[PDB]
RNA sequence: AGGACCGAACCGACUAAUGUUGAAAAAUUAGCGGAUGACUUGUGGCUGGGGGUGAAAGGCCAAUCAAACCGGGAGAUAGCU
RNA sequence: GCUCGCCGGAAGACCAAGGGUUCCUGUCCAACGUUAAUCGGGGCAGGGUGAGUCGACCCCUAAGGCGAGGCCGAAAGGCGUAGUCGAUGGGAAACAGGUUAAUAUUCCUGUACUUGGUGUUACUGCGAAGGGGGGACGGAGAAGGCUAUGUUGGCCGGGCGACGGUUGUCCCGGUUUAAGCGUGUAGGCUGGUUUUCCAGGCAAAUCCGGAAAAUCAAGGCUGAGGCGUGAUGACGAGGCACUACGGUGCUGAAGCAACAAAUGCCCUGCUUCCAGGAAAAGCCUCUAAGCAUCAGGUAACAUCAAAUCGUACCCCAAACCGACACAGGUGGUCAGGUAGAGAAUACCAAGGCGCUUGAGAGAACUCGGGUGAAGGAACUAGGCAAAAUGGUGCCGUAACUUCGGGAGAAGGCACGCUGAUAUGUAGGUGAGGUCCCUCGCGGAUGGAGCUGAAAUCAGUCGAAGAUACCAGCUGGCUGCAACUGUUUAUUAAAAACACAGCACUGUGCAAACACGAAAGUGGACGUAUACGGUGUGACGCCUGCCCGGUGCCGGAAGGUUAAUU
């Protein structure tokens, strides 16, 4: 649900929050956690080499399954979960061997549900299957790119793929960008779109609301002196220079791909 | 078992002063400078095959040498070791 | 006023003591120096 | 419930006076702002000089900063005093 | 020594860091001490720090560091795997009383507890670097049960008052007692127990996860505090006796109850919210290899061990950081009384101090304050400064508004004390008794004692009752920035920066981008509802025309065009 919330202080005039009641109210399942310490953008030499990073509430890894290798064998859907780690809401579930997994939560999944991987599967949402068995104008997340690596495409909340054709060893895909790529046909990916759609729909409402997910203040290049960024200086507001980056790349239409390896898989830029 | 050799070596003197013949008379207790490197199961066997009393406990403690100017050059004396050992009831040294 | 030396013996000897500079050539070459000069005292350790 | 309200500790530093060979190389006194948060603080760690770090003042990086400090090139050069 | 004054959420007490003998005693007064000094944190000499349980060391890991091989790099070196370090976090155990000039949870007295080594008898499946469980975790909020602690009464001892009164519903003091052991309470959590099977937990597992059957209705875990014991003790007001008048020596009554009450404890609980909240060991359990009437394990018993290092003293400061015996700076703990919402504030307690130049005088002028006729902003760049307002309850409150606000708008009334209502009320607490009892730290009735506001009515004192300290000035028009925040450490706090929001643009994942000769690393254990860059800056109504220039994007014929040949 997409709530307002009350104007009772200026800070909160403005927040709109997103509130699933399905979510599960106590704690992750402590077999699949992981401690995830945070980097505040630095790298191995201690130099920030992203801006804008840190701080922060503490958070938890959950061990989600992008590759769903169990096939043959059905899962119920247990519960679903919030993940501060991602967009999208997970998915506790337990296979009949006793085992149990985090997934990625699709579209219309909910506690009691019947999930199957593999070439055997059920056409229908949160099941895997190879996309050489998933019909053509299918709607698909949680694509693989390598036969067997785990799904890379299409895992924040909301997003899908469509396969658009087979044609040999491989399948046409659109992906959210509007890119057609085509990807082996053996690559596995799972029925449905991405849960949670919900969430481009919420409104931070104030400053501490950013900091709280580490997202540190971005200051504008033109507040800034020219020995800091190339749109420093002038007396009052200037500008008239060509928008660029903080080292000098123009930053309002310059292309940067260049992967004459992956350039063959691309059928249609995304305009 | 300890050497003869070493329980000869740890024992350097009695230390005589005014809390020393309190803890005699008060709690049959002998005050000692031992060697640095002594321990306690050291200083008993020694004690106990040397003045041929028997021991009930040693208590350790370092004293820190003071910092002293002879002729306004600065000094400092050694770090020693004082034992408080104590004597069981009816051993009188 | 907070003045600049905010003494702990952890971070004295962890960032100027014997073994920081035996860690590396240069601060080999430190104790080289002060050995060559005589130092009495080639380290903050003692 | 709240980067909610009033207000101590705590954090800060808007005004005035004093002080200016000071009690103090930035403070004192009377008032002043925040005070469950983008808060504050201890201990330890990491980023190193055309480099860092910067809610951006060219700010800060040991009372030093439009390029730290120490040593070396080095007795730089000085149509100037 | 007697009086006076000052601090008392500190200017008292105890630590950590830092310092290192400054601690205590004797002796000395050259220098040091902003004066003198017989004194000292000064000189000189001697003395003083006692631990199985406190801390370190130790076992365990965080960030991070180092890093065999390894990958990379002219050399130096960089990165990083296995590992190995690294607390600010996790991990065994002790309390009260007494004692020194100076140490004490360390010494002594009394009473405890913990881990391991050996050896007894008993029973017996033991064993990991592997598996599982556990350890093990956020914020906010609410309330109940308590205790620390306090007040009053009772009790016991002492007292009869320098000046009117004071045998009384009078005055002063004390009324303390631990860990541990026994009890398992208020309260919190979870349904047990057994048999059969199983694509799971790197292999096996009797363990865990899962599926199913039967059976049962209380089992298990956690848990403040109370009570009992520890304690026929210790401590104890005081009294007597020495005194080398410094402090000891000798002896010691009462040691109950009610009420109030934490920010401490139950509580790592409970409720709730989104921003979704370390690790690893100790510990429990499972088995593998192995051992197989053994070693190994589980209980009770004895016996041995528990080393080493720190321990004085200062520690919001004259001992640390500030060149000083410097109005500065410095994390944690403890938290009495009366008034008070309070850790504000005033005055006090315990405790600690009067700040290492004094003595006079009572000019100008300077500093910090008090009051002020009449006037009341005429001052001045400007009401700068000062004066003023200030509490609680209740009445009442505008434009405008994003419907929350604006608002404590504004403005106004009441307020002390005494008595009555009511010999102290409503309320809170709550004993004896009685009743029941699946039998107790029980439940129901019961209402003694204790505690206790506020209200009204009536009187009464003063000029004045929020009497002190404490404690909003208010309103109208308007620029700018939405707002809370941030900033020029040390002349600028703002209209500057940031901001939620908006838009453009890049980026298909070995992403773009950034650090890096490189290996790699961050981005991200993220995947276009994502991530980077740029500009704008909540919200409302909106955001027009221009592609000639410069840039960016696409184009692929023609011209011009490198090395090459």
């Amino acid at each position: 649900a997409v709530v307002k919330c009350k104007p009772t202080s200026p800070g909160r005039r403005h927040v709109v929050k997103v509130v699933n009641p399905e979510l599960h109210k106590g704690k992750p399942f402590a077999p699949l956690l992981e401690k995830n310490s945070k980097s505040g953008g630095r790298n191995n030499n201690g130099r920030i080499t992203t801006r804008h990073i840190g701080g922060g509430h503490k958070q938890a890894y959950r061990i989600v399954d992008f590759k769903r290798n169990k096939d043959g064998i059905p899962a119920v859907v247990e519960r679903l979960e919030y993940d501060p780690n991602r967009s999208a809401n997970i998915a506790l579930v337990l296979y009949k061997d006793g085992e149990r997994r985090y997934i990625l939560a699709p579209k219309g999944l909910k506690a009691g549900d019947q999930i199957q991987s593999g070439v055997d599967a059920a056409i229908k949402p949160g099941n895997t299957l190879p996309m050489r068995n998933i019909p053509v104008g299918s709607t698909v997340h949680n694509v693989e790119m390598k036969p067997g690596k785990g799904g890379q495409l299409a895992r924040s909340a909301g997003t899908y793929v469509q396969i658009v054709a087979r044609d040999g060893a491989y399948v046409t895909l659109r992906l959210r960008s509007g890119e057609m790529r085509k990807v082996e046909a053996d690559c596995r990916a799972t029925l449905g779109e991405v849960g949670n759609a919900e969430h481009m729909l919420r409104v931070l409402g104030k400053a501490g609301a950013a900091r709280w997910r580490g997202v540190r203040p971005t200051v504008r290049g033109t507040a800034m002196n020219p020995v800091d960024h190339p749109h420093g200086g002038g007396e009052g507001r200037n500008f008239g220079k060509h928008p660029v980056t903080p080292w000098g790349v123009q930053t309002k239409g310059k292309k940067t791909r260049s992967n004459k390896r992956t350039d063959k898989f691309i059928v249609r830029r995304r305009s | 078992m300890i050497r003869e050799e070493r329980l000869l070596k740890v024992l350097r003197a009695p230390h005589v002063s005014e809390k020393a013949s309190t803890a005699m008379e008060k709690s049959n207790t002998i005050v000692l400078k031992v060697a640095k490197d002594a321990t306690k199961a050291e200083i008993k066997a020694a004690v106990q095959k040397l003045f041929e009393v028997e021991v009930e406990v040693v208590n350790t403690l370092v004293v820190k040498g003071k910092v002293k100017r002879h002729g306004q050059r600065i000094g400092r004396r050694s770090d020693w070791k004082k034992a408080y050992v104590t004597l069981k009831e009816g051993q009188n040294l | 006023m907070k003045r600049t030396f905010q003494p702990s013996v952890l971070k004295r000897n962890r960032s100027h003591g014997f073994r920081a500079r035996m860690a590396t050539k240069n601060g080999r070459q430190v104790l080289a120096r002060r050995r060559a000069k005589g130092r009495a005292r080639l380290t903050v350790s003692k």
